[PDB]
């Protein structure tokens, strides 16, 4: 099946900036909506960002609006999450998701809404 | 003339997922806004196209496939999915351009005594190709050799759903319509309005 | 590849009306967004009109809103521009341009009135309106 | 890759009996411990019964002890759940499970300790 | 006559990665398996084709012990016939496997506030592994199947690292795993019970 | 398949002590639960002792408790039965019998000591008190 692999984790100082990456090695995601999710310790998984197949629309969570930036490159089959001005609240394992481009934008919160979910990479803000 | 989307979505009888049925749609004007209902379609995913932009588009032909799966099996109607429904009944390719629509039909497909008419295939020698269809009903054996059902290690490859009005949303029946949009370098015969 | 050939240019007098036709030879035009552009003497090419593949979304430039109208006929592989209340400011060569759908859908809005986006072009047709 | 498929569900009046069965295609469950779970409408999935690979030990939930009896026939690669004296509170979809023979009573509940799970069959009693 | 060195495998200071799991042959000794099932930290203690409480009553030709470290959510894949990236590209058990799977949480070791990334697993391969097969190669992977070198596109290093941090949930904390295999050949029994 | 041969049976006087040996020819005895049985004229065959494959679990029948003990040497392919303070009622031919360990562990408790179980049998040795 589809393996979503995250790249570019690590530990950053507060107010720095780190960019994440996610690719499916042999499976093309040109027609797929791609996004990111977040699991802060002790809490359930949170939505972060989402971008359509041709980037005609992008959505972010209220917590990361403005400082986080999602983007994709269908030639490289990759989605990225630029994270600027990180807080100690950004410490979490970040998951990459793939799914359909929904008619209703609210339908971008896990469950049936996303088809595939990566294993996650840990980002921590010291 | 309007495209007969009503003959597909809010129709009457739907087929089993293993014997899904396709209707070719051509030479008509397609108004996809009649599908722009978020609370009706619990699933309204599109791949390679934007749903809100469907009325501005022109296609050579449009194909609609109909079938029924239980709630927990709807997620298997997606490109590259694995599982008993996506591998043995209805398989979408990775480069699928189109939309997937589903809505709860417990009020018409689930009965208090249980409706078991909807079937799915759970055994097969090899996965289905994308958009392939298998309507055979021959007894299955792991060694491939023919066998008569009452024997050991011989299994009927079709299993039925159990649709009841008492179960949760995961076991309730859902009707699914998969729309495929074709671009075949021919005259465009299905366009949006005006 | 699709080729575009404009037609309908002529001499009009102020207040008159004209109808240009953008007919697509070779490839079928229904799979393309089509825009109408004009180029006045000594001036840059400017977007006049705008349509989607089905004509479901259209747009008209501000100096032509309330006077110009765009329509198409995918059965005849043609996109039309209906001009009315022609003023001397409308004297220019009028071009039609096609961008393949899905590529046009990548941008938000009804359609594009920007010359740099369309890439495919026709030879144009001259429209002169007297004083 | 194991496929557990149940059999024998249906309707029966209160006090009546009904037998369920479960197996796998070609997959030898002879070394696996087998059991049954239950999803009562409105409640979450709960434990019912379990039997070790060689039947040297069987287990039942207290809501079920005495009335249900689990057994297996490794020659037929099948586990059975003989349910007698059925009460309206037994109406649920029954799921078949296969897993390892835990040294402890991790078979009791903890559905994730089992490695495999069937697709379920409905039993209704009136 | 000797006691079987179970403490040497279960409490060895260092553990190998799953893609390069290590096997130790246990032979010519007496195995008092109560050293294991008296312990309290084993998060998974399941056996296949044998009951652990009756292990002290049995005799085997040999005993084999495999060691590796997965994350918590991957322990489920150490089971006969299981699917997933660990069971297919790293460590696979046959469906007729007779033995026990043992796993316990190890976050005080193997997990750091900085993050221990030394444990690897393979996530790309051409074909599944056979039961008890090992793949220790580290050749750049291409879906095409032809040789490629990393910087090019559609070329990937087939080994991914685990992220063991002292702040994550137990699903991401590291777990040390010991798989015991009990062999029964037509040969004298070299590993028996205590008395 | 495993073959069994009993030995050590002899004539002893009341209060005597005899050690019976069950050596397995062919197949190795370390993979079998072994039991000791005795048969006599007018007496249905009865269980006397049984040991697990390793000797971790053993059992002695009621008429033999406190006087009979069972032991084994898997390296020597042998199972021993030690009988002390022998009574004239103990006069019988004593057999040893084996059953595959994986079949024996299916039953609860220590070994079996039941004549229907243990299906591979030796031919016995005579014990006269
Ligand atoms: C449905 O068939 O019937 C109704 C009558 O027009 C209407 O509300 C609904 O949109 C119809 N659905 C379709 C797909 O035509
Ligand atoms: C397998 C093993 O030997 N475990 C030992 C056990 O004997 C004891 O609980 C203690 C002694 O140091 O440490 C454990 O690791």
């Amino acid at each position: 099946q589809v393996q979503l692999v995250e790249s570019g984790g690590g530990l950053v100082q507060a107010g720095g900036s780190l960019r994440l990456s996610c690719t499916a090695p042999g499976r093309t995601l040109k027609n797929f909506a791609l996004g990111w999710f977040r699991q802060i310790p002790g809490k359930e998984r949170e939505f972060v960002a989402a971008i359509t197949f041709n980037a005609d629309s992008s959505y972010y969570s209220d917590t990361v609006k403005g400082r986080f930036t999602i983007s994709r490159d269908n030639a490289k089959n990759t989605v990225y999450l630029q994270m600027n001005s990180l807080k100690p609240e950004d410490t979490a394992v970040y998951y990459c998701v793939a799914g359909g481009n929904h008619y209703d934008s609210a339908r971008y919160f896990s469950e049936r809404e996303w088809d595939y979910l990566g294993r996650g990479t840990q980002v921590t803000v010291s | 003339n309007l495209c007969p989307f009503g003959e597909v979505f809010n129709a009457t009888k739907f087929p089993s997922v293993y014997a899904w049925e396709r209707k070719k749609i051509s030479n008509c004007v397609a108004d996809y806004s009649v599908l722009y209902n978020s609370t009706f379609f619990s699933t309204f995913k599109c791949y390679g196209v934007s749903a809100t932009k469907l009325n501005d588009l022109c296609f050579s032909n449009v194909y609609a496939d109909s079938f029924v799966v239980k709630g927990d099996d709807v997620r298997q109607i997606a490109p590259g999915q694995t599982g008993v429904i996506a591998d043995y009944n209805y398989k979408l390719p990775d480069d699928f351009m189109g939309c997937v629509l589903a809505w709860n039909t417990r009020n018409i497909d689930a009965t208090s005594t249980g409706n078991h008419n909807y079937k799915y295939r759970y055994l097969r020698h090899g996965k289905l190709r994308p958009f392939e269809r298998d309507i055979s009903n021959v007894p299955f054996s792991p060694d491939g050799k023919p066998c008569t059902p009452p024997a050991l290690n011989c299994y009927w490859p079709l299993n039925d759903y159990g649709f009841y009005t008492t179960t949760g949303i995961g076991y309730q029946p859902y009707r699914v319509v998969v729309l495929s949009f074709e671009l075949l370098n021919a005259p465009a015969t299905v366009c949006g309005p005006k | 590849q699709v080729q575009l050939v404009e037609s309908g240019g002529d001499l009009v007098q102020p207040g008159g009306s004209l109808k240009l036709s953008c007919v697509a030879s070779e490839g079928f035009l229904a799979y393309y967004y089509v825009g109408w552009f004009r180029q006045a003497p000594g001036k840059e090419r400017e977007g006049v009109a705008c349509t989607s593949s089905s004509g479901y979304s259209t747009d008209i430039a501000d100096p032509a809103k309330g006077r110009f109208s765009i329509d198409r006929d995918n059965a005849k592989n043609t996109v039309y521009l209906q001009m009315n209340i022609l003023k001397p400011e409308d004297t220019a060569v009028y071009f039609c341009a096609a961008i393949d759908q899905m590529t046009a859908v990548r941008s938000q809005g009804p359609c594009s009135m920007t010359p740099n986006d369309y890439h495919d072009w026709g030879q144009g047709t001259q429209v002169t309106v007297s004083s």
